[PDB]
């Protein structure tokens, strides 16, 4: 077989080791990014299955990279922590050498840069992470949303999802998200993000994290009640028809 | 066997086959001989003309080291030049340190120690050549013949290559009917002879003979190439006896 | 069966299969097409997106190297980003040292002297990167010495100059067609409808100005990447001539 | 055979590094050796075997002095022990004596040695040491001590124990005749009667190499004038001192 | 040298810092801000050698900010100044040292107490009720020894600090082109743009 | 059954004393186009048959300059040649700036042999897949050499390498007595080379697009004739 | 045959890292250790695995260690791999103290360590740490905290956790009786009231234990960290359910 | 399925055969050597087989002069032994330089048994397939004899043997020393001891020797020397009658 | 104290005509108050129709020029014997000179 190393091409021009890394992203929990036209909203799910543990300092899956940029992932947990750190430092080094704080693409590019660097030489293993980077460039108002894969490629999207059962959530989004006219309200843009996870969450808002980011370094996480205030209003019109 | 793949590995009987195969490649190259006359030595190699399109007098197989050492080998030609350039540095740095041109016996170890080394690590290929060399120092003349395992000694005269035995029996002889140092001039002569007699294994492939020598009286301590008149004489002085 | 696993291993008939497979990696990319004319050079590509939520321009299949040189790639994207980057630095540096523009082929040259850096072991020097790049390039440019030139870069390390060429999944049928169309006296507008036509042909999906990107370069304005409205009507204006003959 | 026992870097499906256990086998083979902790001393001993009496065994130690308060012995691959020793006597200066103006306590030397033992493991390209040592000594704040060190790098403290071929039982014998009180002379005794069954050769003064940690020898210094510099506690018994204690069983 | 004053009062710290910037014979600017906020409640003024001055300031600021998003927690005045003294400390024994003196004044939301640390380019740090760098001390220190009280209001401090400046003007040879004042407290940093607009 | 556990690395001797990886290399030189070289006592000549892809692509050159008095033609893997010809350009420049003497051709052989050398004795790499015919004009007049990836540089009077090269070498082997004497006249030394090369065509014939030539000698600094300029020989 | 578990540098077709999983498997071979959170303290309880009649155990320790003067950890897994970490874990802890002149926060220290363990999982020529850790400590940021980390490099915060042998059992029992506020002397109770049930030995003997706890209050405005002595154990052990 | 290919892998029974195989190579030498010590001298014996009328015997020895007091004999291939001979030959020079005094036999042997251990544990090369026998007259032990092997071993010998005939030359001595009940040969001068070995060897091999079938060296009060060609014939004569 | 510099006098001159250019420079070469040669050129053709002269410290001059000429050589080698536009040349000379910004060539050069 030819799937044994990163430095070998299969007869048909593939490199399976990198491909298999992706098969791990599917293992992790689901993440979903949805942008409006004055905001961007990220959503996740909580692996609430085996708990008798703490609560205070529980990861939110979503992390801030700079005052104006947040990042979310899916896949090998431990692997993810390093990318988040490396991107945080770079974000500060950019300000140190150019005054100006980073752009959402420059960050995405730097990250994917790393992910690709770990598929070059052998005696190295590709990060088993896939990530969604959202935010707003400095003194700019156009919402941005990018995604990166373990292979090293990055891309922008109007809305996108990764992780287990991302095929489903994606179908949904596709027939709902209007390219010509994005959610014009942070409230509805949330509503749309919530209702999408509400097809893989397995009931309860106790399994859903939502973070909202607007222009001017204005970011803010969501609470358990607020989140349920939507599970509520969407469980209405659900049987309402 | 799985003991003939790596170069470092010992076979159950303490046998290093990769070095051995190295020798198989040596006893297949052309033939090289080495004569040790009274004061100085004589070398000669068999050059093989494959086609008519081969400028003659060119493509020399004998190299001088410093300016007093003859040097000839058989086997992989590139490996040849190589083992010698090292010898050329090893020489040079030595004279630059002690002033006095390097002792022929000393020189040999340097080469051995080096060839030695290419039998230790599995990341490299053993030298694919047997080398014969010598020259005249303060203790007169010496003549050695190093080989693929780094093993070597002093000889009265010797040779390696596809046809070496004939070169040897017709060599031991010269020793028996002369037990007391051969002859400066005469060595050359008998040299061009010992090659022909040995070429009968390449018979169908016309060849070109190359001789060099080093002697305290004819060369004057320095190693020189046998070209010109004495070069012809030695040929006929052998072409005649070939009948 | 046994000699295709080392990038530094000759098959009994003097071949380097890993390099060959490398190329086979490109066929998987979507088609890219280049046609050269005494008027300028054209570059067009099939975008091919998995979803309607992707942002098109997200897929940079055609990019600028410098004001006078552009290009289109095909094959592994991560591997492309690296070449595009080197190429751009190559151009700019040369500018800095000479106060002039790098000859198209001299640039293409440096791009190949980069792929030429594969191989791990240590037999002397040192060139860190294990295998061949999985991508090819269509470099369209222009310089004062040889005018509008168009090149094909292969991970093998060599390159040829073309009058017109196509790479990617469709380079099979596309290259045939181009063999029977191209002629030295083609106008720029003529080549545009030709690149546009051959894609539609050996492409697949209904050819819309979303799954097809088109660009060109000229002495006058350098490298420009045709906006959507232009390409859009260039498609209508195209698909029309198909009715009659 | 597995396909996991030929790589220091490899975990077997259960979770056992391999090459280590086979290394630990070369030890469970070596000649029998023991160590007993007393209340006012500690004894470490190991047997000797002659290739032939044509060889002078009195030019190859087996019970070594690391510090004038610590000695050690072994069972397993001879040659390793010889250098593992000189590397221990150094990592004892460069790592303590030269920083604190004094020699190191038992516990920390044993750990500075297991540290060098550790390296052999974590890293493909080298093999671990085929030796296991019993290190015995004493330092002011800790009283006397007894420690074992294996290729695995781990190390533990005993009261008494044995390592080697004849250990299963020797380690059984000791278990029976040990109690918190044995004075050193008792230990020196209990040792011989255990180094007894563990032999097929003989029991003279040469084929037995035993040393012990005890009281200070104000004689074994070489100088006198400085009050505190009192003397070395480590004493390797001589061929004579031995066979005498052998007569009185 | 430049002017760097600072004084801690009841519940806040105040920082004064001359506005001029001079290159040899001329004055290229009379509205320079020698300040640089490290975090919501930590402020740091500086004065020293031409280039070294702000390259360092920004560097420090970058580290603190990094730490703050990473931990999502805010580093304390005490620990912040400690970090600074560490760097400068290593700096003095390096191929070429930064020649920068500083003042750090933050609000410890944990103790609800204002704190002011004064550090010089050598790595010499000390916690004080009020401080100054360079020649700035000789003209003021006595006035503050005289009137300063720990119970002082922010409102009273300013009045005090005004006196020190008036003295700096009357007896100092250099014309520092006025100062810019800033206040740090439980609510963060704000600029008294009315000591200038006066 | 029937394997060959001795051809995996350039660093392994087969039981008979052969380096198969190096052998396979030469095999790649045979798969390349043909090229010819021949010289008299006043000039040297390179004649090459450029190859191509489509009727749209260009013909890949195979003649390379190295100095005003030296050059070579190649067969096989293009890149390898680049590296080699380049190492050569360097060696000449050194011998020019430092000593101010034009690098002799024989020397250029030793140099290209010792470099090709290293790649047959160490692990990890592979041998150069390309043969070269070098020509030049030092203080010993005309000169022609033939280098192979094994580090074997031999000095001939003429020769050819590449697919079908055979026929051309034969021809040269007869016309020898004739051209070895074409002194003072370059135009005839080239017409000779062109005849000899045609002895190796099977597909087409040489056209102005696929023919390359080059000369150097007595009063002719290494220059290369391309396309529309080699017409007077077609 | 042919499997994807030959090393850490290799993903199976399904994105699994076997080599790492096997290390995670080495833990179930270690002595049980427990950690229980409390409204006023944290308890660390372990059960020495290794055993023999003549094995010194009243002085030296094997499972409980002090990293910081405010942080402690329970070990489980490869003995040597444990010390390598524990030491660096101690150095890092002191650099924070030396730089910020404040004591290092728990999560930061646990994260730094998990981040090293992470790394030995992604680079060739490296073998992951065959260790697991129960961190128990206190900082002014989040009061008392209980954390756990495995060989894969992940960490987490429990209110009551167990690692080692029979984790299923130990874990189960706790999940049952743990009262969310439970005072300290009830956790030390529940410590044995769990370790007991999941042992083997005819009887749970003191010499086979290791306890330590972290308490603090208004009194010493700071934290007192205690590592029980063989004595206190043999005692508090009787006060419960042992003759 | 290749234990014995790598110098670093332990067989299930901690063997490391590559080190073992190393030894058999120390035998394909086909030369025997025994060394015995006098009362102020030390002598080593070894046969000098020269199977070629071409090799000039002057350059055919297996005993070199490390330092002006120490001599060495090797039971292995001239390439490998020539290496070792050099390293040790240099350790001497440097030791003197770094310590003010001439390096002892017993030491040099430990630098080598150590050197050929690190040589063998780090795997930076294949172990040399030879046995080294160090002889000299120390100023703190006079008659001294130590012998190192490939596995990194060494020890003192009152007089030992090495070759394809261990036991013979050995036992023969065990019965001669079994009588004299002492650990050394008694005699005022070397000359006589020499005679003792040849004498006590022909006995074990069963063959006569001439002034070319043998080879011996001896050590005096600081002055190591190789026995002459012709001079070896001497004592051979003197002891051809006092039978 | 070893001083690595020296002044070998000399004067050079360069005028640019409407469609031609000149560059002159005397041949005398000196050291202090003595003569080293009454004819030693300081004005060379470097190829591609470019004249150059570096005047000041004799040696640095010869060096720069040689270094420049070997550079024209390689410009051809890498860009198909393309001609070196005199402007492209000066830009290049800059880098050569600035190459030694901290151990400067003690000369005033003119092309």
């Amino acid at each position: 077989g030819y799937d044994r190393a990163l430095s070998i091409f299969s007869p048909d021009g593939h490199i399976f080791q990198v491909e298999y890394a992706l098969e791990a992203v599917k293992r992790g929990t689901c993440a979903v990014g949805v942008k409006g036209k004055n905001c961007v909203v990220l959503g996740c799910e909580r692996r609430s299955t085996l708990k008798l543990q703490d609560t205070r300092i529980t990861p939110s899956k979503v992390s801030k990279i700079d005052s104006h940029v947040v990042l979310s992932f899916s896949g090998l947990n431990a692997d993810s922590r390093i990318l988040i750190e490396k991107a945080r430092v770079e974000a500060q080094s950019h300000r140190l050498t150019l005054e100006d704080p980073v752009t959402v693409e420059y960050l995405t590019r730097y990250v994917a840069g790393v992910q690709q660097r770990y598929t070059q030489s052998g005696g190295v293993r590709p990060f088993g992470v896939s990530t969604l980077i959202a935010g707003f460039d400095p003194r700019d108002d156009e919402p941005k949303l990018y995604q990166t894969e373990p292979s090293g490629i990055y891309s922008s999207w109007s809305a996108q999802t990764i992780g287990r059962n991302s095929k489903t959530v994606r179908e949904f989004l596709e027939k709902n998200y209007d390219r010509k006219e994005p959610p014009a309200t942070v409230e509805e843009c949330v509503k749309l993000t919530v209702r999408s996870l509400l097809e893989v969450v397995q009931t309860g808002a106790k399994n859903i994290e939502i973070t909202v980011v607007k222009p001017d370094s204005d970011i803010v996480a969501l609470s358990s009640e607020e989140i349920n205030q939507y599970v509520t209003q969407i469980e209405q019109e659900k049987q309402e028809q | 066997t799985g003991y003939d793949l790596s170069n470092s590995v010992f076979s159950p009987d303490g046998r290093n086959f990769q070095v051995e195969y190295a020798v198989k490649a040596v006893e297949n190259g052309t033939t090289s001989i080495g004569i040790k006359c009274n004061d100085g030595v004589v070398f000669a190699v068999e050059k093989l003309i494959t086609s008519k399109l081969l400028v003659p007098q060119k493509n020399v197989k004998i190299q001088v080291v410093d300016r007093h050492i003859g040097c000839v080998y058989s086997g992989l030609i590139p490996d040849g030049r190589h083992l010698v350039n090292r010898g050329r540095e090893e020489a040079a740095s030595f004279k630059k340190l002690y002033k006095t041109p390097i002792p022929i016996p000393a020189f040999a170890d340097r080469l051995g120690q080096y060839v030695q080394a290419h039998t230790l690590y599995n990341s490299v290929r053993p030298f694919g050549v047997s080398t014969i060399f010598g020259g005249v120092d303060k203790n007169g003349a010496h003549l050695y013949m190093l080989e693929p395992s780094g093993s070597y000694w002093g000889y009265k005269g010797a040779a390696t290559g596809k046809g070496r035995q004939s070169a040897k029996a017709e060599l031991e002889k010269l020793v028996d009917h002369h037990p007391e140092g051969l002859s400066a001039r005469e060595a050359v002569k008998q040299a061009a002879k010992i090659i022909y007699l040995a070429h009968e294994d390449n018979k169908e492939k016309d060849f070109e003979l190359e001789i060099s020598w080093c002697s305290l009286s004819e060369t004057n301590g320095l190693h020189k190439f046998v070209k010109g008149d004495l070069l012809q004489e030695a040929i006929d002085f052998a072409q005649k006896e070939i009948n | 069966s046994e000699y295709d696993r080392g990038v530094s291993t000759f098959s009994p008939e003097g071949r380097l299969f890993q390099v060959e497979y490398s190329l086979e990696a490109i066929k998987l990319g979507s088609t890219a097409i280049g046609i050269a004319t005494k008027e300028g050079v054209v570059l067009g590509v099939e975008k091919r997106a998995t979803s309607p939520l992707l942002e098109s321009d997200s897929i940079e299949k055609i990019v600028e190297i410098d004001r006078h040189i552009g290009c289109a790639m095909s094959g592994l994207t991560a591997d492309a980003r690296s070449m595009i980057e080197h190429a751009r630095t190559a151009a700019v540096t040369h500018n800095l040292y000479y106060d002039e523009d790098i000859n198209v082929e001299s640039l293409t040259q440096s791009v190949c002297d980069l792929a030429l850096r594969f191989g791990e072991g240590a037999s002397g020097e040192e060139r860190l990167m294990s295998r061949p790049f999985g991508v090819a390039l269509l470099i369209a440019g222009h310089d004062a010495d040889d005018g509008y030139q168009l090149f094909h870069a292969e991970p093998s390390g060599t390159f040829y100059r073309y009058n017109a060429k196509a790479i990617g999944s469709g380079s099979e049928g596309a290259q045939a067609e181009l063999l029977n169309e191209w002629h030295s006296s083609l106008t720029l507008k003529e080549a545009e409808l030709l690149v546009l036509k051959i894609l539609k042909q050996v492409m697949e999906e209904k050819l819309d100005e979303n799954n097809a990107q088109l660009s060109c370069i000229t002495k006058q304005d350098g490298f420009k990447i045709y906006d959507n409205e232009k390409t859009a009507e260039l498609i209508k204006e195209l698909k029309e001539k198909e009715a009659a003959e | 055979t597995d396909r996991y026992s030929f790589s220091l870097t490899t975990f077997s499906p259960s979770g056992k590094l391999g090459q280590i256990d086979y290394a630990l086998t070369a030890v469970k083979q070596g000649v029998t050796s023991l160590g007993i902790k007393a209340t006012n001393g500690v004894v470490i001993a190991t047997e000797k075997k002659s290739s032939s009496p044509l060889a002078m065994s009195e030019t190859l130690s087996k019970v070594s002095l690391l510090t004038p308060d610590i000695g050690a012995v072994y069972s397993g691959m001879g040659p390793d022990y010889r250098v593992l020793v000189d590397k221990s006597r150094k990592v004892a200066h460069t790592s303590y004596k030269r920083i604190y103006g004094e020699y190191p306590p038992t516990k920390l030397l044993v750990s500075e040695v297991a540290k060098i033992m550790q390296e052999a493991t974590q890293s493909g390209g080298v093999r671990p040491f085929g030796v296991s040592l019993l290190i015995a000594g004493h330092d002011e704040f800790n009283g006397f001590s007894l420690y074992q060190v294996d290729p695995s790098g781990s190390y533990f403290p005993w009261k008494a124990t044995a390592i080697g071929k004849g250990s299963v039982a020797a380690k059984t014998f000791l278990e029976k005749r040990w109690n918190d009180e044995l004075e050193l002379e008792d230990a020196i005794h209990i040792a011989l009667l255990t180094l007894k069954e563990s032999v097929e050769g003989e029991f003279n003064g040469d084929t037995i190499e035993l040393a012990i940690i005890g009281d200070e020898n104000p004689d074994l210094l070489g100088y006198t004038g400085i009050p505190t510099d009192k003397g070395p506690r480590f004493r390797k018994l001589t061929s004579q001192e031995i066979n005498d204690r052998l007569e009185a069983l | 040298m430049d002017i760097i004053l600072g004084i801690r009062v009841q519940d806040s710290v105040i920082l004064a810092s001359s506005k001029a910037v001079t290159r040899g014979i001329s004055v290229l600017k009379d509205s320079d801000d020698k300040t640089r906020q490290l975090s919501p409640h930590t402020l740091m003024s500086f004065a020293g050698e031409a280039g070294d001055t702000v390259q360092f300031a920004e560097y420090i600021q970058a580290n603190i900010q990094l730490y703050s998003i990473r931990e999502d927690y805010e580093l304390s005045p005490q620990a912040v100044s400690s970090f600074v003294r560490q760097e400068l400390a290593k700096s003095i024994r390096s191929r070429r040292p930064y020649q920068v003196n500083v003042l750090i004044g933050g609000y410890d939301k944990k103790k609800n107490k204002p704190e002011l640390y004064q550090i010089d380019y050598l790595g010499t740090k000390v916690e004080l009720p009020y401080g100054a760098h360079g020649y700035s001390g000789f003209y003021t220190f006595s006035l503050l020894d005289h009137h300063y009280r720990p119970d002082m209001t922010t409102e009273e401090g300013l009045d005090l600090l005004k006196l020190c400046v008036q003295e700096l003007e009357k007896r100092m040879p250099m014309d520092f082109k006025g100062v810019i004042v800033k206040i740090v407290d439980k609510d963060g940093i704000r600029q008294v743009d009315d000591f200038q607009a006066q | 059954m029937f394997r060959n556990n001795y051809d995996g690395d350039t660093v392994t001797f087969s039981p008979t004393g052969r380096l198969f990886q190096v052998e396979y290399a030469l095999e790649a030189i045979k798969q390349g186009s043909v090229t010819v070289g021949l010289r008299s006592n006043t000039h040297a000549v390179l004649v090459a048959l450029k190859r191509n892809a489509d009727e749209l692509s260009s013909y890949q050159k195979k003649i390379i300059k190295c100095d005003e008095h030296m050059g070579l033609s190649l067969a096989g893997l293009a890149p390898d040649a680049r590296v080699l010809s380049n190492y050569l350009r360097q060696q000449c420049n050194y011998s020019s700036l430092v000593f101010n003497r034009k690098l002799a051709v024989e020397r250029a052989g030793h140099l290209l042999c010792d470099k090709a050398q290293k790649n047959t004795q160490s692990y990890g790499g592979r041998p150069y897949g390309v043969g070269l015919l070098i020509i030049g004009y030092d203080k010993s007049g005309a000169h022609l050499l033939e280098f192979q990836p094994s580090g074997n540089v031999t000095e001939l009077y003429g020769t050819a390498i590449g697919a079908r090269s055979q026929g051309a070498k034969t021809y040269l082997e007869r016309t020898l007595d004739t051209f070895i004497k074409i002194d003072g006249n370059p135009d005839e030394l080239i017409k000779a080379g062109v005849e000899a090369i045609s002895q190796s065509l099977r597909d087409e014939s040489l056209t102005v697009d696929n023919l390359s030539i080059a000369i150097v000698g007595k009063d002719t600094p290494f220059t290369i004739y391309d396309g529309e300029a080699v017409a007077k020989y077609i | 045959s042919r499997r994807y578990d030959s090393r850490t540098t290799i993903f199976s077709p399904e994105g699994r890292l076997y080599q790492v999983e096997y290390a995670l498997e080495s833990i179930s071979h270690a002595g049980t250790a427990i950690g229980i959170m409390a409204s006023d303290g944290i308890v660390l309880a372990a059960e020495r695995k290794v055993t023999s009649t003549l094995l010194e155990q009243d002085t030296s320790t094997e499972k409980l260690y002090k990293l910081n003067d405010k942080i402690a950890v329970a070990v489980a897994g490869l003995t040597a791999d444990a010390e390598i970490l524990i030491n660096t874990a101690r150095i890092h802890a002191q650099n924070y103290l030396k730089t910020y002149n404040e004591d290092i926060p728990v999560e930061i220290l646990v994260r730094r360590l998990s981040d090293i363990k992470q790394g030995y999982t992604q680079h060739g020529g490296l073998r992951p740490f065959g260790v697991s850790f129960i961190y128990a400590g206190y900082d002014d940021r989040y009061g008392y905290q209980l954390y756990t980390s495995n060989p894969s490099g992940n960490y987490t915060g429990w209110k009551a956790i167990s690692v080692g042998a029979n984790t299923s059992a130990a874990q189960t029992l706790l999940q049952m009786d743990y009262k969310d506020d439970m005072k300290v002397d009830d956790a030390i109770e529940l410590a044995l009231k769990t370790l007991s049930k999941t042992t083997d030995s005819s009887a749970l003997t003191y010499d086979r234990l290791e306890f330590a706890t972290i308490r603090k209050g208004a009194n010493d405005g700071e934290v007192y960290q205690k590592i029980f002595k063989p004595q206190e154990i043999k005692d508090i052990l009787v006060k419960t359910g042992i003759t | 399925a290749g234990y014995d290919r790598h110098i670093t892998i332990f067989s299930p029974e901690g063997r490391l055969y590559q080190v073992e195989y190393a030894f058999k190579a120390t035998n394909q030498t086909n030369i025997n050597s025994l060394a015995v010590r006098g009362k102020d001298c030390t002598v080593v014996i070894s046969q000098k087989k020269v199977p070629d009328k071409l090799l000039d015997p002057t350059t055919v020895s297996y005993i070199f002069c490390i330092s002006r007091t120490i001599g060495m004999v090797v039971n292995g291939p001239i390439p490998d032994a020539r290496n070792a001979a050099l390293r040790a030959k240099a350790e001497a020079a440097e030791f003197r330089y770094k310590y003010g005094y001439d390096m002892p036999c017993d030491v040099l042997a430990k630098r080598m048994a150590n050197l050929s251990q690190i040589y063998t544990q780090r795997a930076y090369m294949r172990p040399l397939g030879v046995i080294l026998t160090f002889v000299s007259v120390d100023e703190e032990l006079g008659p001294s004899i130590y012998k190192t092997d490939p596995a990194g071993y060494y020890v003192g010998y009152k007089a030992t043997a090495t070759g394809p005939k261990q036991q013979e030359i050995t036992t023969n001595l065990e019965n001669h020393f079994k009588k004299s009940k002492i650990d050394h040969i008694n005699e005022e001068s070397w000359e006589k001891v020499v005679e003792f070995a040849i004498t006590h060897m022909i006995d074990a091999l069963g063959t006569e020797f001439s002034k070319n079938d043998l080879e011996v060296g001896v050590a005096t009060k600081d002055k190591f020397f190789t026995l002459s060609a012709e001079n070896i014939e001497e004592r051979l004569v003197a002891i051809a009658e006092q039978d | 104290q070893f001083n690595p510099y020296g002044d070998n006098g000399g004067t050079i001159l360069g005028i640019a005509g409407e469609d031609f250019a000149v560059l002159a420079g005397d041949t005398r070469n000196i050291t202090d108050y003595s003569i080293n040669s009454r004819y030693e050129p300081k004005v060379f053709d470097c190829g591609d129709n470019i004249v150059m002269s570096a005047n000041g410290f004799a040696a640095d001059g010869d060096a720069l020029v040689k270094r420049f000429k070997n550079s024209v050589k390689w410009y051809h080698f890498d860009h198909n014997d393309k001609k070196l536009s005199i402007n492209s040349a000066a830009r290049n000379i800059q880098h050569l000179l600035y190459g030694k910004r901290f151990f400067p060539y003690y000369v005033h050069t003119i092309i």
